[PDB]
């Protein structure tokens, strides 16, 4: 089934993702990243039991929404054509974007199968913006603590 | 070629109402509704373009949210404002159905339909807003 794949994306994603806040640095990070670990329990929630249960409200969304435009604030210009890596904790939220994506392109192929809420797909893109914020501010940090010495 | 069509359609039906309604609120709820225009202006440029062009940004969605969460701690149409008010929020909805189907048919329009869900949500609590505070 479509939706078995979906949450076991889910669960890979969830994993990579708590491998990235063990290796994370900041609290904010960390906390959107728990956060969104628990966001993701929902959101295979709202998959598997097709909208029964929890389901994934507009809120959470929102939040994520929130997050990147703060740190698109504190990143500034954004460089196109990215190389993943740089340091173990941006490569490591590197590898949970990539896990996202492939997360948002299992979504897209169940949704064309059996009905999925459009709430998932919105905060399964959202997930993957607000992980590659997180990879650019990681980076950000970096450099700025390498050039203070 | 044609959920792209119907999806421009509706939001420039949005923005005519939108700007139609804009004339019997205030000033403030004037400008608010101007700042929607454009951005439903930026919404059908990205979709006509299927995502060439740059649409909204996550900012517009951050604004739509603190406006709607001012105005939350304040029959359709209990006065001719709120009337205006919810015909524009009956098509934001519809728009918003079209989007949703745009995004699902092109993959084009995640923060297009973000915008659109709480610009309907908008709507609504000005149209109630503008009913309390004239009835006040």
């Amino acid at each position: 089934s479509p939706v078995v794949e979906v949450q076991g994306t889910i669960d890979e994603l969830n994993s990579f993702i708590g491998y990235a806040l063990v290796l994370s640095r900041w609290d904010d990070i960390r906390n959107d990243l728990f956060r969104i670990q628990n966001d993701l329990f929902v959101l295979g929630e709202d998959v598997s039991t097709g909208g029964k249960g929890r389901t994934v409200t507009m809120d959470m969304i929102i939040y994520l929404i929130k997050r990147s435009v703060e740190m698109k604030a504190e990143i500034g210009k954004i460089e196109l054509f990215v190389v993943p890596g740089g340091s173990v904790e941006s490569a490591s939220l590197h590898m949970a974007r990539a896990v996202s994506r492939r997360l948002e392109r299992r979504i897209k192929a169940a949704s064309e199968l059996t009905e999925i809420n459009a709430n998932v797909l919105l905060y399964a893109n959202m997930l993957s913006n607000i992980l590659f914020m997180h990879a650019l501010i990681s980076n950000k940090r970096k450099e700025e603590l390498d050039k203070k010495l | 070629d044609d959920p792209i069509i119907e999806a421009n359609g509706t939001l420039d039906e949005l923005t005519s109402f939108i700007g139609e309604a804009k004339h019997y609120v205030d000033e403030e709820m004037k400008g608010i509704l101007e700042e929607i225009q454009n951005d439903i202006y930026k919404i059908m440029g990205e979709i006509g373009s299927k995502g060439k062009i740059e649409g909204i940004s996550e900012e517009r969605i951050k604004w739509l949210a603190g406006l709607i969460e001012r105005y939350s701690e304040m029959l359709p149409g209990g006065t001719l404002e709120s009337a205006k008010l919810d015909v524009c929020r009956t098509i934001a909805r519809r728009a918003e159905r079209k989007v949703a189907t745009v995004l699902r048919e092109f993959g084009i329009g995640t923060l297009a339909a973000i915008y659109l869900a709480l610009l309907s949500r908008l709507l609504f609590l000005l149209a109630r807003v503008i009913e309390i505070e004239k009835n006040k």
